[PDB]
């Protein structure tokens, strides 16, 4: 079974004013774990059988263990095993193996000399895909995307809802979404929103740039993919995020570009893993790209990807949010009128206003002052937003 | 070019021996690490095309769908030449 | 991440968005005022002549890129070089900012004359 | 930074005309910076090869 | 890509060859005019200024359509000249039709409609060529008219095209005065204007070429502003900025 | 404008002392003190110690397993490339050490010389290399992975709106296995290969999972990753080898899901390309077709594009009949609905024909995320049961939602 | 790929170059009109023009006829010339016929001609939409540059079309247009939904039964936005 | 092969016209049914706006005083069609001093169709539906952008023509009366149509041997819709 691996992430403490509440909330956590540093010290301090059998088992394996690959499974205690250099030997099965574990392309623990089966090794996952599992929870909440409620809500529908409640998908008769893109200008907070949902979710995740997932060998690509997507159905409950899918999402085309068919090859080995023969089971998939329209067709299609969520640029509600949300942790002076960074249409995005907030902070800074005032947040704006040239046409149209 | 040498020595051993290759778009692609032995299999079998000379009984056909993909060093005077 | 280029509009608008780069500090040529700093930098180990008044040779200059400065005064240097001399003359460096100002006009009236 | 409750901003896009001074400015603050100051090229992380530039990157 | 033809709508809905010609305007010799109590100026820059070459029009830029009428250009040579001919030609047919000088605005609109035309029938390239209007009439008195590539006009007291356009256009934003501008206030305007805008310093007389309209004693006098005067009006702003360096 | 001024020591201090300084600190040392804790029982626990083959302790309980390890020896597999026979009495026999080397050897006492003949592997000593035990026949792991073995729970009632190509392939796939007799009484010689092609979702694995499903024969679902190997020649040994397995088996089925993967189109221009792939896709041609009769091997490939496949590939010989999935009418999707809408709990008075039509290019993959969206809909607005309101909802968030920019104002453009 | 001419149908029976068209009016300024028992009355979203610039040529609401008149949505020069010809045509017509033209028949035209250069390749299609608004009976018709006229009781065209008109149809009520002050009232809501700076960017222009056209200076316009905000101050 | 009215296909198909018909497609539902009574005449109003006058809404126009017309698909080239045959109409009862037929009347607009290429343009993206009485009895026509023209006893035009015909086709006899093909037509329109049917999403119209007048039905529409 092998369930699901879980990132692991301290109780947020709130209020996050630096308050006497902050400290005792702080300062329970802290007590807390001492208690398990108490505990996990003394623990094996007073520990005072299971000896002899690894007196045995070790010494009769011995050190070091080569790992090689399991070919054919002759008699029920010989086996022909492929070392790492291809030679093939046929060598011996100890008694201390689980023969139901053996089967034929397992990686297989030897002994170094007489190269004869001790062991199994379980894991054998590749590095480059092992790194892609989260072990520390992103700090980002939903409780830090301001506005962006029907995305959230689709997102918490796709890969949120089955997990704590599939009573009502079962008893409707719908299968989950098992596939969402978070498409849409950049900045907007697809990846906000994939960092949010893995901080909320119990379920293993798995992040990807859409770009690691490319091996320089010819067939280490899509065999790259396939280990990634069979770890993804190892913990059964589990989110698998490609960020920039455009990467490799690029749409089929007929070309000579020796790589770039190595490119097709993975990114079809992909879309199988997706939605091909044999079932995927109960990993979602979650991607994200700026440009949604240089996909290909067979990989954004229904059954493979069923939601396509779009993250606009942010209109007044929302930008009103993103600003009171990102100056929260800011001391605001009393002549501050947020509205009018709101109003106007300078068309900027949540991390346009990140950069506005740290922009007036730092405005701030240079008067030696603290507490941000409208002066600093309206010469922020001017300086961050200079970024599009033109984009509009001239007076034709009235 | 091992393969290539042994079944060219092969069809030396039966006297009316008739060699076939089909698909030589594969190993009769033009040059340009596989392509070092991909290169060093052609050679071999270009020797062995250079080898027998007094209109021996060894004759060889080879067939294909591609004539661009192929190496004109095959088609040359003393190997390949019939172009049917 | 510091980033230099040219060619600000060619780079894609998803590392020029705010939260990839969070400050794009323009380096406009450099104003009258610059190019003298530029001058009194590039001149600090250069032996001057009394009468280089540098401000003279910074109007000289109607808008350089900043290298063309450094150009300049190698140039000057390099006259002085050729003549085995070590100072720099004031002349010297006026015909130094012209061979460095050197400008490539259409030189075909037809062309130029396209767009009355 | 932390007390502002700002977040620090990170990239510094310099960008002019040829000849300003941008890899100047950047041989400056390599110059005093008291810290790794890794230098990248804009051709460096290209190579032949398929996956090699990200993983150059990575 | 959608614009290979004028007449392909971009999936926006946006006239790429019709954007093509407004911004290939830039190209042209910077032109600029201004509006004032009795009067209006148009001022350019010769721009091409070569030695060998001969000033026998006087007028490269300027161009008299009416009695009561004249014009800038800032586009093609060939175009500015079709369309500057044009315009007399609708000019003179309506005097002759109506026997009374054509009002100005309904002249722009008629050029303007040509122009449109190029942009809308197949197998005609738009005219790129954006050109000023000065003029008097018994309706509105001293006007100025802009012209687009698109056939797009519209009324202004002070605007310019060609190089540096948007410079000029801020400048006059900033130092104009609705209501109380004469024509010598205007002249200094766009004389300090076309100094700032042209990147050459001095403002050499001989590289700008003024011409005015005034009424006097109902004879709308149009004039083109000789050597000798522009040498004057130079050196008035010269001594300008001599006077005010001495805040320093 | 007045130049930024720079930030002393002394300012530095002050802004970060002349504040919140009554639990900064506290806080601060407190947050820093628990991530270092953190890291201290992760460091202290931090083994996770690895699942290794252990058998249970009444499992083996074996003090025999020394004896088995230092009585017993290793034996390297290699294969007699031939018998030497000098004059059979010192016959001598060359082997091939897979790729150590090459060797003249004599078998060990223990086996007879009819028992070891040409060509097969046997188990020799690491030291004089002679022959120990003749071994089974080279079956490859992967190639035996590629084989199915379990029947997905897809029949042939869950793919509606493609009769004539589900007809079309029971006519290839199953007619010809199931009763040969109704062809070669008519002297017919069924086709032996068929491409799935179209738009992507229209059902083309939907098609060969239930062939799969109700094959009665080997069915082998080729992995397009594992044809394509590191090694040059590997991925073409690949093809022989599992061709190989396909005949041993008795009228065996293969499906190439997605041959676009190694199916691409044969060039030079490129200065190399991919060669190696090419290399495997020509071998592929060779076993499907030419000298050396593929036999009793029917070929089932599927690609939502055809149009990048090698000429040879596409020849009708190889892929003799050419089954095209289209996008289905309004009966076939009306059929789409009604089984996508099976199992759902929703209303009976659904006019499926109405949601058919709201569809007109739609595949069954976009049908079937309609049905889901409708659930979706339903089950958002906590109703327990789907009514068509809800289906219509989702029709226009899937279909009209993305399908283009034609506006209702420019939809009004027909009436 | 079925978009670079006029005349090439899509796979799925769609012109698109037709549909191109009207993204032009989509990127206009917003023109509201709407017919009353007495009066027809139509505003427009002045943008703020240049501090240079003079806003005498600058007009949107275009008087066809002493009984008609027109409000576009578009291109400013395509405009101009659909202006010119209605207005020809429409005398064309009072000089075949003695009767004015009707507002019907007026739109009819304006559609067929903007139709007739939809239909040839090498001809760009007028990227404008107007709304008509005359006496015959108060009519409203809006055209479009697909070549298709419609009667509409309210609309409201160019950058603000679905927030202005979703104002709309739960405004126009009986009783909104049962005084001429109501009418023009509710005009000037509707614009105010989408216009957001108040007054100096609003041109209403109002025709009663058998009357002339009347621009509204921005000094009853005032009074009206000031009217309007006292009437909404019931909120506190 | 598709991109031009004069170029043929491999297969000998136009690629032009075929996307003519799919622009008919996405029009809106309009059955016609002739019987022996006469003929009637339905179609779905679809409604974009309550600002919107319903009576812009020409899906159903009057040709003459006895033939009327249903189109769909673009308004443009149906309403070009319609003027064609009343001006066909009235120009063959100058000239003849006759009441056109509907068939001659269908000919005509089918010749004006064909033109879509001819001279050294594209097809009218529109299907018409032509019901009348004419001196041989009640008779109804279809005619499609190729120009091709047909009689049909009952035909549906416009998007759900698939299902409209299906069950037209199960729902049709010959000695159907006026009333009765009434009540057929409406009953197929509420079961093709999204919205809930009422008086304001069809329109109705129907000619008679001896009552040619009344070619519409202006509030009797609530008459039949309630006695569903
Ligand atoms: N709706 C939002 N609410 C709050 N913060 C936001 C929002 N949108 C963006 N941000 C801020 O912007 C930062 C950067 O945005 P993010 O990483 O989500 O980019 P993105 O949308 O994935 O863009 P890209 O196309 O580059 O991947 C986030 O860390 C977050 O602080
Ligand atoms: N006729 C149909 N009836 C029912 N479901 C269908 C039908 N056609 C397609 N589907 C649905 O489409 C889903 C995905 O389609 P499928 O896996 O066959 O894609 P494909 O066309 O082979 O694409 P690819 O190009 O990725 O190979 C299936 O899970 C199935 O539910
Ligand atoms: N402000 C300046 N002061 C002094 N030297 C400068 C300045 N700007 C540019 N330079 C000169 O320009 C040269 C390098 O310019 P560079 O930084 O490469 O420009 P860019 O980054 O635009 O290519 C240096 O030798 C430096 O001396
Ligand atoms: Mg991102
Ligand atoms: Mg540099
Ligand atoms: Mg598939």
């Amino acid at each position: 079974t092998k369930g699901p691996d879980a990132a692991s992430k301290l109780p947020l403490v709130t209020p996050h004013t630096q308050c006497r509440l902050k400290l005792l909330k702080l300062e329970r956590i802290k007590d807390y774990l001492l208690m398990e540093e108490e505990f996990i010290r003394n623990q094996e301090q007073m520990k005072p059988k299971q000896e002899e059998e690894r007196s045995k088992v070790d010494d009769l394996r011995g050190t070091p263990m080569s790992v090689g690959t399991l070919e054919e499974i002759i008699d029920d205690n010989h086996a022909i095993v492929s070392t790492s250099v291809g030679s093939e030997h046929y060598v011996s099965i100890l008694s201390f193996v689980d023969k139901d574990l053996l089967e034929p392309g397992c990686s297989v623990l030897l002994n170094h000399k007489v190269h004869a089966v001790i062991g199994v090794l379980m894991d054998d996952t590749d590095p480059l895909v092992t790194v892609m599992k989260v072990e520390k929870a992103p700090q980002e909440t939903y409780a830090d995307i301001g506005g962006l409620d029907n995305q959230i809500q689709e997102i918490k529908e796709s890969v949120e809802l089955p997990l704590t409640h599939p009573e009502y998908y079962e008893e409707m008769g719908i299968k989950p979404p098992k596939g969402v893109i978070l498409y849409g200008p950049p900045g907007t907070g697809k990846t906000l929103l994939a960092k949010a949902v893995a901080n909320q979710t119990s379920a293993t995740f798995l992040r990807v740039v859409g770009s690691e997932l490319i091996q320089k060998y010819l067939g280490d690509g899509p065999k790259l993919v396939r280990e990634l997507f069979r770890v993804a159905e190892e913990h059964a409950p589990s989110i698998v995020f490609i960020d920039e899918i455009d990467a490799i999402g690029t749409k089929r085309y007929d070309s000579n570009s020796g790589g770039e068919r190595e490119i097709q090859r993975t990114m079809l080995e992909l879309l199988n893993q997706l939605d091909g023969f044999d079932s995927r089971g109960d990993v979602k998939v979650i991607m994200a790209t700026n440009r949604i329209e240089t996909l290909d067709p067979a990989l954004i299609r229904p059954g493979r990807i069923d939601r396509k969520i779009e993250f606009p640029l942010p209109d007044e509600k929302t930008k009103k949010r993103i600003f009171q949300i990102h100056t929260s942790r800011m001391t605001l002076a009393d002549d501050v009128t947020l509205d009018d960074l709101i109003m106007a249409k300078d068309d900027l995005s949540g991390a346009d206003i990140k950069a506005i907030c740290t922009e007036a902070g730092l405005m701030a800074l240079r008067e030696r002052r603290m507490k941000v005032t409208n002066e600093d947040f309206k010469k922020s704006k001017e300086n961050v937003l200079y970024k599009k040239q033109e984009g509009t046409p001239e007076g034709l149209y009235l | 070019a091992k393969l290539v040498r042994d079944a060219f020595a092969l069809a030396k051993e039966k006297a009316p021996s008739i060699i076939f290759i089909d698909e030589l778009d594969a190993i009769g692609t033009k040059r340009f690490a596989g392509d070092r032995e991909v290169q060093r299999t052609m050679l071999e079998l270009l020797n062995q095309l250079d080898g027998f000379q007094p209109n021996t009984q060894v004759k060889v056909i080879a067939a294909t769908n591609r004539v661009d993909i192929l190496d004109p060093a095959l088609l040359r005077s003393g190997r390949l030449d019939r172009k049917i | 991440v510091i980033m230099a280029t040219n060619r600000i509009d060619i780079l894609d608008s998803a590392l020029l968005r705010p939260g990839r780069i969070d400050r794009k500090i323009e380096f406009p040529p450099p104003n009258e005022e610059a190019r003298l700093d530029i001058l009194k930098i590039h001149s600090r180990k250069m032996n001057l002549t009394r009468g280089i008044n540098l401000r003279k040779i910074a109007e000289l200059m109607p808008g350089a890129s900043g290298a063309e400065v450094k150009g300049v005064c190698t140039e000057a240097g390099m006259y002085a070089l050729r003549e085995r001399r070590v100072h720099v003359t004031q002349e010297d460096f006026e015909m130094a900012v012209a061979k460095v100002m050197q400008k490539d006009s259409e030189k075909n009236m037809s062309i130029k004359k396209l767009w009355k | 930074f932390e007390a502002l409750g700002i977040a620090q901003p990170k990239g510094v896009l310099l960008y002019g005309p040829p000849g300003t001074g941008k890899t100047l400015l950047a041989r400056a603050v390599a110059h005093h910076t008291d810290c790794t100051f890794i230098r990248v090229s804009g051709s460096e992380l290209v190579q032949k090869f398929i996956g090699e530039g990200a993983r150059m990157v990575r | 890509r959608y614009d290979s033809r004028t007449t392909i709508f971009s999936p926006e809905g946006r006239l790429y060859q019709v954007e093509y010609a407004m911004e290939a305007i830039g190209h042209a010799g910077t032109c600029l005019g201004i509006l004032a109590n009795d009067g209006v100026l148009l001022a350019a820059e010769r721009r091409n200024i070569h030695k060998l070459l001969d000033e026998v029009f006087f007028s490269e830029k300027i161009y008299k359509l009416n009695e009561d009428m004249a014009c800038s250009v800032a586009g093609i040579t060939s175009d500015a000249n079709v369309l500057t001919n044009e315009l007399r030609l609708i000019a003179q047919r309506y005097l002759l039709q109506y026997q009374e000088p054509i009002p100005c605005e309904q002249l722009v609109t008629a050029l303007c409609d040509i122009k449109q035309a190029y942009t809308q029938f197949g197998g005609k390239r738009p005219f790129g060529v954006s050109l000023l209007y000065i003029g008097w009439d018994k309706h509105y008195g001293f006007q100025l008219y802009q012209s687009d590539p698109s056939g797009n006009y519209g009324g202004w007291k002070a605007t310019c095209i060609g190089n540096n356009s948007a410079a000029a256009v801020s400048m006059l934003k900033q130092d104009y005065k609705e209501g109380e501008m004469t024509l010598k206030s205007a002249l200094a305007l766009a004389i300090k204007v076309l100094n700032k805008t042209m990147d050459v310093s001095k403002l050499s007389a001989e590289k700008v070429e003024i011409a005015t309209l005034t009424r006097e004693n109902g004879k709308t006098v149009i004039r083109v502003l000789k050597q000798k005067e522009v040498e004057q009006l130079i050196k008035k702003h010269e001594e300008e900025e001599a006077k005010a360096e001495r805040e320093k | 404008d007045k130049p930024i001024r720079a930030l002393d020591e002394g300012d530095i201090a002050l802004l970060k002392t002349y504040g919140q300084s009554t639990y900064s600190r506290q806080i601060k040392q407190v947050e820093d003190d628990i991530q270092q804790l953190l890291k201290k029982i992760n460091e202290l626990t931090g083994i996770k110690e690895s699942d290794t083959g252990l058998a249970p302790p009444a499992l083996w309980d074996l003090a025999a397993d020394k004896q088995t390890l230092q009585s017993e020896q290793p034996l390297q597999v290699a294969r007699c490339t031939k018998i030497i026979n000098a004059d059979s009495e010192d016959p001598k026999y060359i082997i091939n050490v897979k790729q150590f080397a090459k060797f003249v050897v004599d078998l060990s006492d223990q086996v007879a010389p009819t028992d070891i003949e040409e060509g097969m592997r046997v188990g020799v000593d690491r030291n004089k290399y002679q022959i120990h035990i003749p071994l089974p026949p080279k079956i490859d792991p992967t190639v035996t992975m590629m084989q199915v073995e379990e029947k997905p729970d897809v029949t042939y009632s869950d793919v509606g709106g493609c009769k004539e190509q589900i007809e079309k392939l029971r006519e290839v796939v199953e007619t010809p296995l199931l009763h040969p007799e109704r062809f070669v009484n008519l002297g017919i010689e069924p086709p032996k290969g068929v491409l799935l092609f179209g738009p992507p979702g229209t059902g083309k694995t939907l098609c060969a999972r239930a062939v799969a499903n109700r094959t009665d024969a080997c069915f082998i679902r080729v992995i397009g990753s594992e044809l394509v190997q590191k090694y040059v020649g590997e991925g073409a040994r690949m093809v022989r080898e599992l061709f190989e397995m396909a005949r041993t088996k008795k009228a065996c089925l293969i499906f190439f899901d997605e041959i676009d993967a190694i199916g691409g189109a044969r060039f030079d221009d490129g200065a190399g390309g991919d060669n190696e792939v090419q290399r495997t896709m020509l071998e592929l041609i060779n076993q499907l077709d030419g000298f050396d009769p593929r036999g009793n091997i029917k070929v089932l490939m599927a690609t939502n594009r055809p149009d990048t496949l090698d000429p040879a590939l596409m020849r009708p010989g190889r892929l003799d009949r050419k089954i095209e999935f289209s996008l289905p009418d309004l009966e076939g999707r009306t059929h789409i609905f009604k089984i996508h809408a099976r199992s759902m709990s929703v209303e009976r008075d659904i006019r499926f024909e109405l949601l058919a039509r709201l569809c007109p290019n739609s595949t069954g993959a976009e049908i079937r995320s309609v049905c889901t969206e409708a659930g979706m809909f339903a089950i958002r607005a906590r109703r327990k049961i789907a009514t068509e309101k809800d289906f219509l909802e989702a029709v226009n968030k899937v279909i009209k939602s993305y399908a283009k920019f034609s506006a209702t104002p420019r939809y009004m453009t027909y009436n | 790929s079925y978009d670079r001419a006029i005349t090439v149908f899509s796979p799925d029976g769609h012109l698109f170059q037709v549909e191109y068209a009207q993204e032009a009016v989509k990127k206009g300024s917003t023109a509201v009109g709407v017919r009353g028992r007495d009066i027809v009355v139509l505003g427009v979203e002045k943008k703020s023009v240049a501090k240079l610039q003079d806003e005498r040529t600058v007009r949107k609401i275009c008087a066809l006829d002493d009984n008609v008149c027109m409000a576009f949505a578009g291109l400013t020069a395509d405009a101009r010339i659909v202006i010119n010809r209605a207005r020809v045509e429409c005398q064309s017509h009072r000089l075949t016929v003695e009767d004015p033209v009707t507002v019907e028949y007026i739109t009819r035209y304006i559609a067929s001609l903007k139709q007739r250069y939809t239909q040839s390749n090498g001809r760009r299609p007028f990227g404008i939409s107007a709304l008509i608004v005359g006496f015959d009976t108060p009519r409203l018709y809006q055209t479009d540059p697909s070549g298709t006229y419609h009667a509409w009781k309210a609309n409201a065209i160019g950058r603000g079309a679905k927030s202005v008109r979703e104002f709309l149809e739960k405004n126009y009520t009986d009783e909104a247009i049962e005084t001429d002050d109501l009418t023009i009232k509710l005009v000037i809501k509707a614009l105010l939904e989408v216009v957001q700076s108040g007054g100096k960017n609003i041109e209403l222009a109002v025709m009663r039964r058998d009357q002339s056209l009347k621009i509204l200076n921005p000094e009853e316009i005032e009074k009206y936005v000031a009217e309007i905000e006292k009437e909404k101050e019931e909120n506190e | 092969y598709d991109r031009g009215v004069n170029t043929f296909s491999p297969e000998g198909r136009l690629f032009q016209v075929e996307y003519a018909i799919e622009a008919i497609k996405l029009g809106s539902t309009a059955i016609g049914i002739q019987t022996s009574e006469g003929v009637c005449l339905a179609v779905e109003k679809r409604i974009t706006s309550p600002l919107m006058e319903p009576s812009s809404i020409e899906k159903i126009v009057e040709i003459d005083a006895h033939i009327g017309c249903a189109m769909s698909g673009l308004i443009a080239d149906a309403k070009t069609l319609i003027d064609k045959a009343r001006v066909e109409t009235q120009n063959h009862w100058f000239t003849y001093n006759e009441t056109m037929t509907v068939e001659s009347v269908t000919q005509a607009v089918s010749n004006l169709a064909l033109q879509f290429g001819e001279e050294d343009s594209r097809p009218f993206g529109v299907a018409l539906l032509f019901g009348g009485v004419d001196e041989k009895g009640p008779q109804l026509f279809h005619m499609d952008p190729s120009g091709t023209f047909v009689q049909c006893d009952a035909r549906a035009i416009g998007s759900a023509s698939e299902g409209a015909q299906s069950s037209l086709q199960e729902v049709y006899h010959k000695s159907m009366t006026l009333k009765e093909a009434i009540k057929s037509s409406l009953i197929i329109l509420k079961q093709v149509m999204e919205e809930k049917l009422n008086a304001t999403n069809i329109e109705l119209a129907t000619v008679q041997p001896g009552q040619n007048f009344h070619m519409f039905t202006k509030e009797e529409l609530e008459e039949v819709i309630k006695d569903i």
